[PDB]
């Protein structure tokens, strides 16, 4: 599913340098 | 020891090496001062530890804070191939040695590279559809473009083998999202069990002398294969039979007693399958100089593989070719050609004896052994460099 990913996906966002 | 064969899979340049320096901190090295600057020949091997936090890269639970310590589960060894279309021949090796796979897409270039979905095509043939699939250059991309990107992959991955294999967004490089992909290893990947009893073969991909520059010859070592192991216990102290031969033109196997069976970072006594090992043997470093144990069978002295080169195959094609952008019509089989057969580590030149309608006869101009049924990847040359046309079986 693309979707426990788009959470894992928006988590990286907000931990970018 | 190493408990699962896991490969990584993806396009030249994009950071399969990254990726692996990421998750175990083990180089794959890149060298031979040609790949020191670009891309490597051999596989890249590395050792990853999976230690879970239940109440892990390293097994201290002192930083997701509860201090009940990271829990054992496993310990993974990668099986990193080269990703160019000049050398499939590596990749094609490794993917019969693999137990699973690991796909790794860049976020900036696009999602029908060539190179890529041939390695999946490979994957599909090979039966390797555990395949964990890597968001990789998205340190780099948009809110929109990364989002717009997953979509247009997940559209691809409809029709194919794969169906709802895991996509994870991650940093080779800034270190982040592994956590995802850690958690994977153990739920989407099952180990396929591996026993005692199923006749043991050892596959070399990989030649080795420890033979260092400036020792004296009275303190001698022998020579190591690097190869791996997917049924039978190999424990120390056995004589070895590696079967497709030496040249003399006719063919003659090779005797070797175990020196050694050496995996992770320290030897032990046993090698259970499923597994990259290096079998340290009574055979002559001279012989594992460089790239000469690549693509031969190895079993347990009172064993018969037998070596072929006159081939029974039933053989399966597409519709349309890969490795190219122009993803050519596959024009029927032409007699009398070089094609190249890879059978679980092979890469055979074989010349067309007869074409059928599912069946083809085959002659090798180098001998390759047939134990059981063997996988096959088949391979043609149309533009210069092989592309991958189809699969097969030995009808033996």
């Amino acid at each position: 599913v693309g979707l426990p990913y788009s959470e894992l996906l928006s988590r990286f966002f907000n931990i970018l340098r | 020891q190493a408990t699962i064969n896991i490969g990584t899979i993806g396009h030249v340049a994009h950071g399969k090496s990254t990726v692996v320096r990421a998750i175990s901190g083990v180089q794959t090295v890149r060298f031979k001062d040609e790949l020191e600057r670009n891309i490597t020949i051999k596989l890249g091997y590395a050792n990853a530890k999976i230690y879970k936090c239940q109440e892990e890269i390293s097994p201290k639970c002192q930083r997701p804070g509860c201090p009940g310590r990271y829990k054992l589960v496993r310990h993974v060894s990668f099986v990193d191939c080269p990703g160019h279309d000049i050398l499939m021949s590596t990749m094609l090796s490794g993917a019969a040695v693999m137990d699973a796979a690991l796909l790794l897409i860049a976020g900036n270039e696009s999602c029908p590279q060539p190179q890529t979905s041939e390695h999946l095509a490979a994957i599909e043939i090979m039966k390797l559809k555990h395949v964990i699939i890597l968001q990789n250059k998205v340190d780099l991309m948009r809110e929109e473009s990364a989002l717009e990107h997953q979509k247009s992959i997940l559209k691809f991955i409809r029709g194919t083998i794969a169906d709802g294999a895991p996509i994870v967004p991650i940093s080779a490089q800034l270190k982040y999202n592994i956590d995802a992909v850690n958690e994977f290893i153990v739920k989407t990947i099952p180990v396929p069990p591996r026993d005692f009893m199923i006749s043991p073969r050892l596959i070399v991909i990989r030649s080795f002398d420890v033979n260092k520059p400036g020792a004296e010859i009275e303190d001698l070592k022998g020579g190591v294969a690097g190869g791996s192991i997917l049924n039978g216990v190999f424990k120390l102290g056995d004589e070895i039979e590696i079967r497709p031969g030496i040249v003399t033109i006719q063919c003659k196997p090779i005797f070797s007693n175990i020196v050694s069976l050496f995996a992770e970072q320290n030897d032990l006594k046993f090698a259970v399958p499923g597994g990259l090992i290096g079998v340290g043997t009574k055979v002559d470093p001279t012989l594992c100089r460089a790239d000469r144990l690549v693509g031969q069978v190895v079993g347990a002295k009172g064993h018969l593989p037998n070596i072929y080169t006159d081939i029974e195959i039933n053989y399966f094609l597409l519709r349309r070719l890969l490795g190219v952008k122009k993803q050519a019509k596959v024009r029927k089989l032409e007699p009398n050609e070089v094609l190249m057969v890879n059978i679980g580590s092979t890469a055979t030149g074989a010349r067309v004896v007869a074409v059928k309608a599912d069946m083809a006869r085959l002659q090798l101009t180098s001998p390759a052994c047939t134990e059981i049924n063997e996988k096959i990847a088949l391979s043609r040359r149309i533009e210069k460099h092989w592309r991958l046309i189809g699969w097969a079986t030995i009808k033996k």
